[PDB]
């Protein structure tokens, strides 16, 4: 079966519990699909404000927001009362269509299988999600059917009971397998062990191959300034260009930079040099960050941009845990009837970008190489902690998120 | 037009004054 | 103007910088044809992309000067535009191609020793005079490299074949723009650059010893790349627009 091309109908989507407590759509586009994102956007950005509240300032960060949402919708299959509750109210579903929530996993297989289309035509996607619980065990094999269509992979399996380091290790050796081995380490060792009875794991790697291509030859070393007002030795790549670009309010510089394609950019945002990342972190908001991708303007400027790579793992366990989400972590007050016991142990999360030049060139860029002077060019030094958004323009989905607060090598 | 087309092309301190300048040979010494 | 050197007192008269009224700020090189017509750059004036659309009076012109920000008392001489005159034909969209443009002076300038008019060429000055190998004479302000320099900048660049410029670049040249610059191989280096444009690209004639602008700064991929060069508009080529607007 095709997920893609499937419909609701075509295929089995009746869960096991439901919940339903009491401006303009984007052509060829399903309006669920639409809602389902949106939300995502919603959430994503109150996960990261409570995420870089943890990391410390100088640790930059690198997640995707809808890789988890996708997630977590897969134990909504099965997540029943109160613990259902919450994931609807925690991740924002709870204000979405009727059809769209019993459905929600269907849809955020539906807007994935758009998204990883438009992200592949020209960069290297490439993610590995999967489920894992003990063999010691018997799951609704309805649910791990309806994994194998919604979300990939049915799920899995492993000793966790009896041992746990086969097991712990059989994932970081899956993950790896999957991701080509752009991916390891997703679980720590002396994370999973005889007592951690459910586990979600949800990695993916992303290197943009940007739609001008950066030339090496500009590309040269140069200070990055840190938190801590301390230097650092950076490669910064560098560029003359036309991009839409927008100075906001707090005089802090939003820039987007686009991928080959069009479908899928990068926006950064560069603080003041005085109004230090913390401050715009602490104060984020979908629709102030939908209103800078709104005032954004076509301009002329000199790009300075460090060339980095971005490994983050962790666990959402305890992140979720503080926003709601309360009951899936709990063995006592649980309810996974979806699928006897049984709660989630911890939730992993490991993204990975990768930063740098053309790995696509203009010919009708000339508009550079005339030699009057340009007193409008504006340059976007970025040389000092920022966030990173990966999105999908015609539905303004955040796949991917971050800060970068250290490229220096 | 304005006036000096009929002057144009001599410096008032080169041509005029019988004087070349540093580089200005190079240029004449490129045309055989 | 990159790999160029100081240029004497005196040797180009007719270079001519183009400033912005306000916040007044220097954009660009020109040269001067007559007491009241000087002749610039079509971009340094008109270009959409970096949505620069000057006029008569956002602008005006230091003429006769040296250096670059000392006031040169007694020297130069301020001068505002009557009248802007891009090409009609000045296909910005594509290739720059036509980048020509010629302003009136507002007030007929006076003549000096550091003031005077670079002749234009004609179809015989041009036939002897525009041919690969042969050498003209950039000026300007510009950048000193791919920072600005204290005095009028000059260097004396050879002329391209027609083929090597189209081959050095991805862009489609036109009859109406030349290139020079030297080769990789033949060791010595230099080029226009970033604000040199409007300059005037010039050579001296062996029979009447004068000075015939033959081209101007217009535009390059860089500045002093090795295997590319800077492309001129080409003055004489352009002659028949530049007259039937003086005339009139
Ligand atoms: C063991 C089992 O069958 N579990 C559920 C079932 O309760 C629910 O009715 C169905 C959805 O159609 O999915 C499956
Ligand atoms: C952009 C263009 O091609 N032409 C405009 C012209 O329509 C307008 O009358 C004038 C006033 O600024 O500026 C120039
Ligand atoms: C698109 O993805 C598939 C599998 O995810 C892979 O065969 C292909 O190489 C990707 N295209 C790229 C990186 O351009």
């Amino acid at each position: 079966v095709d997920i893609c091309t499937a419909k609701p109908r075509d295929i089995p989507m009746n869960p096991m519990c439901i919940y339903r407590s009491p401006q303009k759509i984007p052509e060829a586009t399903n309006r669920r699909v639409w809602e389902l994102s949106k939300a995502n956007s919603r959430f994503a950005t109150t996960f990261y404000q409570h995420l870089a509240d943890s990391k410390n300032d100088n640790d930059n960060i690198f997640l995707s927001p809808l890789s988890i949402s996708t997630a977590f919708a897969m134990t909504k299959l099965g997540a029943c009362n109160d613990t259902l509750q919450q994931l609807m109210e925690v991740f924002k579903f709870d204000t979405i269509s009727e059809k769209t929530s019993d459905q929600i996993h269907f849809f955020f297989a539906k807007l994935n299988c758009r998204l990883y289309r438009k992200a592949n035509k020209s960069s290297k996607l490439v993610s590995a999600n999967r489920l894992f619980g003990d063999k010691s065990l018997t799951f609704n094999e309805t649910y791990q059917d309806i994994s194998e269509l919604v979300y990939g992979a049915k799920l899995q399996p492993l000793d966790f009971k009896e041992n746990a380091e086969q097991s712990r290790a059989a994932i970081n050796k899956w993950v790896s397998n999957k991701t080509e081995g752009r991916i390891t380490d997703v679980i720590p060792s002396e994370a999973i062990n005889e007592l951690t009875v459910l586990v979600l794991v949800n990695t993916i790697y992303f290197k943009g191959l940007w739609k001008s291509k950066f030339s090496p030859e500009n590309t040269r070393k140069e200070l990055f300034y840190k938190a801590d007002g301390e230097s650092c030795s950076a490669s910064m790549m560098y560029q003359e260009g036309k991009f839409r670009y927008r100075r906001v309010a707090e005089g802090t510089q939003v820039l987007e930079l686009p991928f080959k394609g069009d479908d899928i950019t990068m926006v950064l945002i560069l603080p003041k040099p005085e109004k230090s990342l913390a401050k715009v972190e602490k104060e984020l908001t979908p629709e102030v960050l939908q209103e800078w991708l709104d005032e954004l303007e076509e301009m002329m400027l000199v790009v300075h941009m460090p060339r980095f790579r971005i490994e983050d793992g962790f666990s959402l366990k305890e992140q979720l845990q503080d926003m709601g989400l309360v009951d899936l972590f709990s063995p006592e007050k649980s309810k996974l009837p979806g699928i006897d016991d049984l709660y989630v142990s911890d939730a992993f999360h490991k993204a990975f970008l990768e930063v740098n030049e053309e790995g696509a060139a203009a010919s009708t860029a000339v508009v550079i190489a005339g030699r009057s002077l340009n007193p409008n060019r504006v340059t976007f030094k970025a040389n000092r902690p920022f966030l990173v958004f990966i999105r999908e323009v015609p539905l303004n989905t955040i796949i991917f998120m971050g800060r970068v607060a250290n490229p220096c090598v | 037009f304005g006036s000096g087309e009929a002057d144009c092309g001599l410096r008032p301190l080169f041509e005029k004054k019988s004087l070349e300048d540093k580089t200005e040979r190079e240029l004449l010494e490129s045309y055989i | 103007i990159v790999e160029g050197s100081d240029a004497e007192i005196g040797m180009s008269p007719w270079q001519v910088m183009l400033f912005r009224k306000s916040p007044q700020e220097l954009l660009c090189g020109a040269s001067l044809i007559s007491d009241r017509w000087v002749l610039t750059a079509a971009h340094c004036l008109l270009y959409p992309p970096w949505d620069k659309n000057f006029t008569e009076n956002d602008l005006l012109v230091r003429i006769g000067k040296h250096s670059r920000t000392r006031y040169e008392r007694n020297i130069e001489k301020i001068s505002m535009l009557e009248k802007i005159y891009i090409h009609p034909r000045y296909n910005w969209r594509e290739n720059l191609d036509r980048d020509i443009a010629l302003m009136k002076l507002k007030k007929p300038v006076a003549f000096s020793d550091y003031i005077h008019p670079v002749c234009l060429p004609d179809r015989e000055t041009a036939a002897s005079l525009l041919q690969a190998g042969y050498k003209g004479r950039v000026t300007g302000w510009g950048n000193l490299k791919e920072g600005q320099p204290s005095v009028l900048q000059v260097v004396n660049l050879p002329i391209v074949e027609r083929p090597v410029c189209k081959d050095s670049t991805r862009i489609r040249i036109t009859d109406n723009m030349f290139c020079a610059g030297y080769k990789p191989d033949e060791g010595k280096r230099g080029d226009a650059c970033e604000g040199d444009s409007g300059g005037p690209f010039v050579m001296k004639s062996p029979f009447n010893n004068r000075w015939y602008q033959m081209g101007i700064v217009s535009w390059g991929e860089g500045c002093d790349r090795d295997g590319k060069y800077g492309f001129y508009t080409h003055v004489f080529r352009l002659k028949k627009w530049i007259q039937k607007v003086i005339d009139q």
